[PDB]
This record gives C-alpha cells, structure tokens and sequence, in this order.
C-alpha cells in the first residue's frame, strides 16, 4: 500500500535531517596525528593536553608504579655480572639471589619485606656504580625518579600526584585519542599505535589531517634501539624521518617537529663522560650559526649542541608543497607544552598557506 | 561596417561568460559574472517607454557589479585577516531603477529632446554612491592583506590585475560624470562604451 | 635454539604438501569452459535485460 | 642443526617445482581459442547514492539483493535501499576508523570492524526499533581487514598480525586459530558451500585453509608484489587474485598452477578489488587510476571501461542474481550499474 511508501519517506526525511545536522560539526574540526620512534614521548603529550585544556582527566593507576619499581631495580642488579668489565661492589648479598628469584614471576612481592632491603641496594655504592654507565644495557628512562621516592607510596595508595603519574610508562594497547575543548573548533589528536611496523600500510588512510606532529628524542645519541646493536637511537629516527617526508601518500602535509628530553640532554653534556664527537664524526668542525637566539638559561657550551641536532633534521627537509617547523620542548614541565601550544596555533595554516588565493 | 565588426565582437563576449555559466565563496561570484544591443541605433527607440528601460537596466547592472565585487573583496579580506572564522542586489536596483520610471529627471531644449522620440540627460548621487563608496572600502581591505604577505613579487603582480584594471576602466567614467560645456556630448558615450568591456574581462 | 625448533616445524608441514594428488591441466581447463557454456542464459549482465523485466528501469 | 634443517627444506622445494612442470599439458589459451568473443560491453549508471561525508572503504550486498550496507571514514553505517534510495538506518560508531563491513545471510546482524581491533556486531531487528551493540570481540591484535558470516553465530576475521581466527558470538572467544603467514593479511573470501576459504597476505603468497580441521592445504606464489583482493569462481574450484602490481592472475585448486595473467602495457597502477559475475564469464576489477575495467575470464582482453568516479574505487560488489553492479570510491559517492 501507499502507507508503507509514506512511512519510508518519513524515515528518509528524519535520517536526512540527522545527517544534515551532523555534517556541520565534521567540516570544522582540525585533526592532528602523532608520530615518532619507540620510547620518545608521544603518549605523554596526549595525557598532557587533558591535564591542561580539559577540566577532567585511580586505584588501578597506583599499581603500575609498584610494577615499574620491580623492573627498574631488577635490571641494574642483573647487569652487574653480565657487564663485560667487572663492576661488582658484601652488603645485601643474601638479597642478590632473592632479586633473581623474584625476577620472573607473575605475582610481585606485595609484602613489605621486599621494599625494606631493595632500598639498601639503591643506597649501596655497587648499584650506583652500575647506574653511572647505562649505555651497554637497556634501562627505563624514568628509573631514577622512582627509586628515590621509595616507600612514600608503598605504605598506601596515597593518591599519587600527577607529576608522579605522568612519568609512569605503560604500553599502548591500541589507538589513543583525545578531543579536548577549546574556544575554537575542538581538535582530534590521536596516537599512532602500539607496536612498530616497517611496512606501515595503514598510513594510506591518513590523507586529510591538517598537520602531522613529529616527536623525536634528543638525549639518546649513545644508546642502541630495542633490538641490540642495531644503530644509534638518533640515527634510527633520522631514517624514519626521511622515509616519512618522501612518501607518495603524504605529498601536501606539513610537519611540526618537537625535540623532547631537553633537561636530560643538558645534564649529559655538562658532566663530561661520552662526547658528541665520539659518536658523531662531523660535530668537531661545526660552528654555531649567527642566526641563533639562545634563551638566557644555558651556558654557551650546551647551546652549541642543540643546534647541531636541529641542523641534521632540517637539512633533510630542505633538500626536497611541504614545509617544516622546528621547536624545543620538555614534555613533563606542564607550562612548556602550553607555551608552544599557545604559539604553535598562531601561524600554521594560520595566515600561512591560509592565503590560498593565488598570491 | 565598423559597428558590425564590433557587433560580432560584443557577441563573442557572451560566450566567455556562458562557458563559466563550487564553494561558499564561489556562490557569490556566480551572480557577479552573470550580471548593449542598442548601441548602434543607426546613428532607434521604437517605443518611447522602451528607451528608459535600457538605461535603467544598464545603471542597475553597473551598480550591481560594483556591489558584488565590493562584497567579495570585503569577504576575502576578512577571511584572510581573522583565522578560524565562525540582499545588496535587490537593494541597489530598488533605489536605482525606480527614479528612471518614476519621472525623476531634469532645459527648454531638453524638454524638446524628450518630446521628440535617445538623448541622455539627468543622478550624480547615484554615481558617487555607486563608485566612490565601494572603492574606499576596496583600497582599505586590500591594504591590510599586502602587509600580511610582507610579514611572511607575485602578490603585487596579481593585485595589479585585481585592482588597476577596474580602476582604469571605471574611475575615468566617474570623472566624466562629475564634469556635468567643456565636454562633447558624443565624446562622453565613448567613455561609457568601454564600460561593457569590463564584463568581458570576467 | 628457537630457530632450530621453528625450522623443524616448517619442514614437517612442507612434507605434507608434497604428497598431494594432481590432475592434468587439459582436463582442468576444459571444465571451466564447460561450466560457462551451461549457464549462459542466466546472466543478465551479458545479454541486456528488457526494460519491463529490469526492476531498475 | 640449522644447516641440516635448511638443506632438508631446499630438498623439497625442487621436487614441488619439478612435479608442477609435469602437470602442465597445454596452456589455457590453446584450448580456449575456438570460441566467439563477447564483444564490446557498454552500460550506464542507473542510480547514484549520496549522503556520505568521507571516503567509503567497504560495502556489502544483502542476501535478498535489495539492501546494501556501506561504511565510511567518519564512522557511520547506513543501510540503503537500492530500489528507491531510502536510507533506513544511520548507526554511529565508537571508533571513527573503519575498514570492513558485512551482512548476515539472515539479514538480522551487521558486523563492522576497524582499526580499534574490535570486531563489534550490531542488531537490526529487535524490540523498540533500535540498533545496539550485541558483543565486542577483543581477543585479537593488529588492525582488521575483513569479516564474514558463516551463520548467525560464527564470524571469521583476518588481521595484520599474520593470523586468521574463527570466532563465536555466543561464547565470545576464538574457537580455532590459523597461523603461517609472514606478512600482513589483507582479504579473504569464503567458498560457496562454506567449507573452505583463502587469504591473500602481503608477502606475495596465497593459501587455502580448512574451517573444521584448521590446517593449511596448498600455497600459491606466482606473484611478484603485494596482494590486495581475492574472490572465488562460482564453481568453487578456482579463485582470482588481484595484486599490487597491474597483473591479475587466476589460479586453480585441482591443477595447483597459475593459468592466465590479466595485464596491459598501458597500465602501471594497482588493484583494489575484484569480483566475478553470475556465470563466471567476466572479471570486474577496480583500479587506482580513478576508474574501473572489465576483463574476460578466457580471452584476457579488456572489453570495456566503466568510469567517471573521479576518485579511486575502493570497494566493489555484485548482487546474487547478477542484476546489478555496485562500486564505491573515495569521493563519498556510490553508484549502481546495469
Ligand atoms: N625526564 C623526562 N622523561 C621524559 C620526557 N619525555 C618523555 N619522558 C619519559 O619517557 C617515557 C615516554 O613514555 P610514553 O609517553 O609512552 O612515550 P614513548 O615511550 O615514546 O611510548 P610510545 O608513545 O607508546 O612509543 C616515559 O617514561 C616518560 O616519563 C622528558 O622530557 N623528560
Ligand atoms: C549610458 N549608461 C549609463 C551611463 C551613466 C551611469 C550608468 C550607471 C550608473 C551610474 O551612476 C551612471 O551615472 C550607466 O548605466
């Protein structure tokens, strides 16, 4: 009958009205895609945005700190003997095998008997001697900030602060999105993924994002990638950056560059030990460019090192529509992301290429 | 036979606009480009009331084009200036075509010209409003845009075609209109004759 | 070595793929031609459909 | 040791190749060179479907050949009506990234995968006339690439971690698991009798599993690049594979050998999706140069071109009765041919 036709037309009208209402909100959002290498700081920024531009943001989050504490102290003791030169310290000898005994078990030593004597190893000179040289083995980058603050949170949950929550490292299960609220149209920032893949077939989907944010570490110029003895952790980022730029799918997409771990880089150069020239041979002849604006908080020696790293990345971009932007960031300091954030916004696609009318 | 060559020349103008005949900014330009046969007149006016309609249509088209270009320039400049953005056609013609057919006009010999069945005599205020008001906004909006490029060659090269073409095509006509003597009656037609070439530019 | 264990499993599965019966291509290809000739009538994409018969027109 | 194992493995590859040579008697063209070509094929757009905002990545025809479901890049599944173009539903999605869709043979459930590793399933006909999530499957790693229905309570998925698993909606756990690929899996297609299925990986290879026992049976490797789509011949004894390079090849189960190569010297683009016709006489194939082509199963010549989409075809399908052909694209437009 015609009643069925009338009902279908009414349903089509309702669906069309819903589609028309929903179309407007999609045409205004700006989407940003994070990128980088393994253990670089991508997920830290996403958590940082929530704690800054969103009022919102517990017991489960407390448990992973204890899990992190069990791993950080295990690696240092395990590599004491496995290190090629002997670096062994007789204190806590009866605990050394205890660490090896509990080094592999699904259930951690929840009893406080573990915490009382593991603190002695931290105070022991033998463990501190191994911690001085950490280039040979692989160690979590947040080990020191957690070992010192031991038993402050072991007594009870004690609602650990955000500063002690951001530094916690948790593997990415899948995609990790966030839609914060801003006076302009709300943005859609999403993490790249969980596991590193060389082929990267899914990148063909991302062909409409306004900007691509690239995050690279700077305090790792003398450590190998997770797969041992592969290459310098900085060189593995250089090869990835070159591949991203020379990609068929990404032909008209801008790139924003972040150089995190500035504080870690500052402490490494100051306290001698390994030098840039030993690992990078072309650093000796470098001269600091005149067009430099160092911030008034660094001695002239370290400032010579920051611009060499930037020069290596930027040389790749200028060889080959596409533009690149350099920046210096330290993700943990809450204020620093905002200072770039309230700045990043102003020029990109903002009076820059904004003027798409033929000039 | 010179006019016949021009008759085919102005005939070729329609093809360019017809060939063009999509976004938010492109919607405005559709009417601007879309918006003369009686030029020869054997050196016409079959109907006495028919002559007034041609002049009214010409004036309305001119003011509509000026208003449309003003609107598009202002919109583009405002869009460029402010990141993250969030009825003239009827109005201009309403106040322009009405006096033409409303017996709103202006010598003893002049009345004789109306008595004999294509004299043009008069509406400068429609003029100053039609051209001077639009140009003043048009220079200002463009002036901000050039500085934005300077903050961050080709810009001046395109801006020349954007502005100077219309300026040279129209401002001398405005100067001729304000002259109304020392201007030949036949000479004035030539200045307005080149006005239709602007429609061929777009 | 895990690779030695991994390689051992790979070789065992390959042995099963060697003892699979096979037939001549001439008899195999002739079956495809026979099938396409049988169902030539029930295929409106090849022979254009009448306007009344087609629900789309 | 390792050297002994490697030597044994190579000692079996040459036997397979030598045995394959003995099986070949004559090429396909030689036997099939005494028939009349179908000729030029021309067909126009009967209808056009509009209402998607972003690119379409997959689509599937219903079992009644009247209703089709499409999935976009903004996370919206809408069940169209082919006859009158009346959209019936508009299901939002938790994850804005989507790569698959399916339509149950009973027409009561619609399954949508995606990059979120969750192969969620929806309910169409129920009380209160709503659509809600029935179950979410999260026992799998990597992004998904295809989903298919055997019955109302079995669904098969294939991801980018070189695995293919057969789920079960009621229990919500993997019944079996198939392993053996060394590259990303991209597509699959069940048999007409629903007893076997294949899968095209990214290491220039294809396999043929068994649903019940769960073990590999054959392996074809005639390609030289990546693989993007597979479909079965209606008979069920042959399947055509579309690869990343221009070549489209048609293998045979019984003969265990490649038969024909569909390629042209004037094409250097890729293949997105392939599908046969009702009588297995045509091999429709999508392309990355903004149009679609129409090959021939036997004569291997390009009879016709469908065109004008203005963006890459990204999905394709043919109705059960062979009365229509539908394609999607990246320009948010669906079309129906006849
Ligand atoms: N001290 C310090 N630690 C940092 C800084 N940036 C990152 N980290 C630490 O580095 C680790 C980064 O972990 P995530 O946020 O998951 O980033 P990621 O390690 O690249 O992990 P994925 O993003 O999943 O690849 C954490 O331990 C952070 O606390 C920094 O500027 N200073
Ligand atoms: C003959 N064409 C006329 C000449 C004078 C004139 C026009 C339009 C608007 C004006 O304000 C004018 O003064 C033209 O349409």
């Amino acid at each position: 009958q015609r009643n069925e036709e009338k009902a279908q037309r009414e349903a089509n009208k309702k669906i069309e009205k819903q589609l028309q209402k929903d179309k407007q909100v999609y045409r205004a959002t700006h989407r940003l895609l994070l990128l980088g290498a393994g253990e670089s700081g991508k997920s830290t920024i996403v958590k940082q945005m929530r704690i800054l531009h969103v009022n919102g943001f517990k017991a489960t989050k407390v448990q992973d700190i204890k899990n992190n504490l069990k791993e950080a102290i295990e690696t240092i003791v395990a590599a004491m003997s496995n290190l090629v030169p002997p670096v062994e310290l007789p204190e806590n000898q009866f605990r050394v095998d205890y660490i090896l005994s509990v080094m592999n078990v699904p259930d951690f030593d929840f009893p406080p008997e573990f915490y009382e004597h593991a603190k002695a190893l931290w105070e022991d000179e033998g463990v501190r001697a191994c911690y001085e040289r950490s280039n040979e083995y692989q160690l979590i980058d947040c080990a020191q900030y957690f070992l010192d603050k031991i038993d402050v949170i072991k007594q009870a949950d004690y609602v650990p602060s955000d500063q002690d929550l951001l530094r916690c490292r948790v593997l990415t299960s899948g995609i990790f999105e966030t839609k914060f609220q801003v006076d302009k149209v709300n943005f859609h920032m999403f993490d790249v993924g969980g596991q590193r893949d060389e082929r990267r077939k899914w990148i063909q989907c991302f062909n409409d994002v306004t900007a691509i944010i690239f995050v690279v570490a700077s305090s790792s110029y003398n450590m190998v990638i997770r797969e041992d003895n592969q290459t310098n952790r900085l060189q593995e980022a250089l090869n990835l950056f070159k591949s991203i730029w020379n990609n068929r799918w990404l032909r008209t997409i801008s790139v924003i560059l972040f150089l995190n771990k500035q504080d870690l880089l500052a402490e490494k150069v100051l306290a001698g030990k390994s030098k840039i020239e030993d690992y990078f041979p072309e650093f000796a002849r470098y001269t600091t460019p005149e067009d430099a604006t160092p911030e008034p908080g660094e001695d002239p020696r370290v400032t010579r090192a920051k611009y060499f790293i930037r020069d290596e990345f930027l040389r790749i971009s200028t060889a080959s529509r596409h533009y690149c932007y350099p920046h210096f960031t330290c993700a943990v300091d809450t204020e620093n992301i905002r200072r770039v954030f309230n700045d990043c916004r102003d020029i990109i696609q903002r009076m820059h290429l904004r003027q798409y009318e033929l000039l | 036979g010179m006019g016949i060559v021009m008759s085919l020349i102005v005939l070729a103008i329609v093809f360019g606009n017809v060939l063009v005949i999509q976004t938010v900014t492109n919607y405005f330009i559709t009417s601007l480009a879309c918006a003369v046969p009686f030029g020869a007149a054997h050196i016409w006016t079959f109907g006495n009331f028919w002559c007034e309609f041609w002049t009214s249509i010409d004036v309305l088209c001119v003011t509509a084009s000026i208003e449309t270009l003003c609107v598009i320039a202002v919109d583009r400049y405002f869009a460029i200036t402010s990141p993250f953005k969030y009825m003239v056609w009827i109005v201009s013609g309403l106040t322009s075509f009405l006096p033409i057919q409303m017996h709103w006009y202006r010598h003893q010999e002049a009345i004789n010209c109306y008595a004999e069945e294509c004299d043009f005599f008069t509406a400068i205020a429609s003029s100053i409003v039609s051209f001077y008001v639009p140009l003043v906004i048009m220079v200002f909006v463009y002036s901000r845009v050039f500085q934005e490029a300077k903050r961050q060659h080709k810009a001046l090269k395109t801006l020349g075609i954007i502005m100077g073409t219309f300026t040279l095509c129209w401002l001398p006509f405005f100067i001729v209109n304000i002259v109304h003597n020392l201007i030949r009656k036949e000479v004035y037609i030539l200045l307005n004759w080149i006005g239709y070439v602007n429609s061929g530019f777009n | 070595t895990a690779s030695i264990a991994q390689a051992r499993k790979l070789v065992e599965q390959l042995k099963m793929e060697a003892n699979i019966d096979r037939i001549k291509v001439s008899k195999a290809a002739a079956d495809l031609m026979a099938y396409c000739e049988a169902h030539a009538k029930e295929d409106p994409l090849l022979t254009p459909v009448p306007a009344s018969e087609n629900p789309f027109r | 040791e390792l050297d002994q194992l490697r030597q044994e493995a190579e000692q079996l590859k040459n036997q397979i190749r030598d045995a394959r040579k003995a099986c070949a008697d004559a090429t396909l063209s030689q036997i099939t060179n005494n028939i009349d070509p179908v000729g030029r094929i021309q067909m126009r757009t009967r209808r056009t479907l509009r209402g998607h905002l972003a690119k379409i990545y997959a689509m599937h025809w219903g079992t009644d050949s009247r209703l089709l479901v499409s999935a976009s890049q903004d996370g919206k599944l809408i069940i169209w009506d082919s006859y009158t173009t009346n959209k019936v539903h508009a299901i939002p999605l938790r994850s804005s990234w989507v790569m698959t869709c399916a339509y149950a043979p009973s027409g009561n459930y619609v399954a949508c995968g995606g990059l979120d590793n969750i192969c969620s399933i929806y309910n169409l006909k129920t009380r209160e006339g709503n659509v809600r999530v029935s179950r979410e499957l999260a026992g799998h790693t990597g992004y998904l690439s295809c989903c298919r229905f055997l019955d109302d309570n079995q669904i098969v998925t294939s991801s980018g971690d070189t695995t293919c698993a057969l789920w079960d909606i009621e229990t919500g756990q993997q019944t079996t698991t198939f392993t053996g690929h060394t590259g990303d899996v991209m597509s699959l297609s069940l048999a007409p009798d629903t007893r076997l299925f294949v899968s095209g990986a990214c290491d220039a290879s294809a396999k043929l599993w068994d649903v019940r026992e769960g073990m590999c049976r054959q392996t074809f490797t005639g390609h030289e690049s990546d693989i993007n789509a597979i479909c079965f011949f209606p008979n069920g004894n042959a399947f055509a594979t579309g690869s990343d390079d221009a070549t489209c090849r048609l293998f045979d189960l019984r003969a265990d050998q490649e038969l024909m190569t569909y390629s042209h010297d004037n094409i250097i683009c890729g293949i997105t999706s392939v599908s046969f016709s009702k009588s297995g006489r045509l091999l429709l194939a999508g392309y990355d140069d903004f149009n679609c082509n129409v090959w021939d199963a036997l004569k291997a010549d390009r009879a016709g071109v469908l065109a004008g989409h203005d963006n890459r075809v990204s999905c394709l399908g043919v109705t059960d009765d062979g009365m229509a052909v539908a394609t999607g694209s990246w320009d948010s437009f669906l079309k129906i041919w006849n």
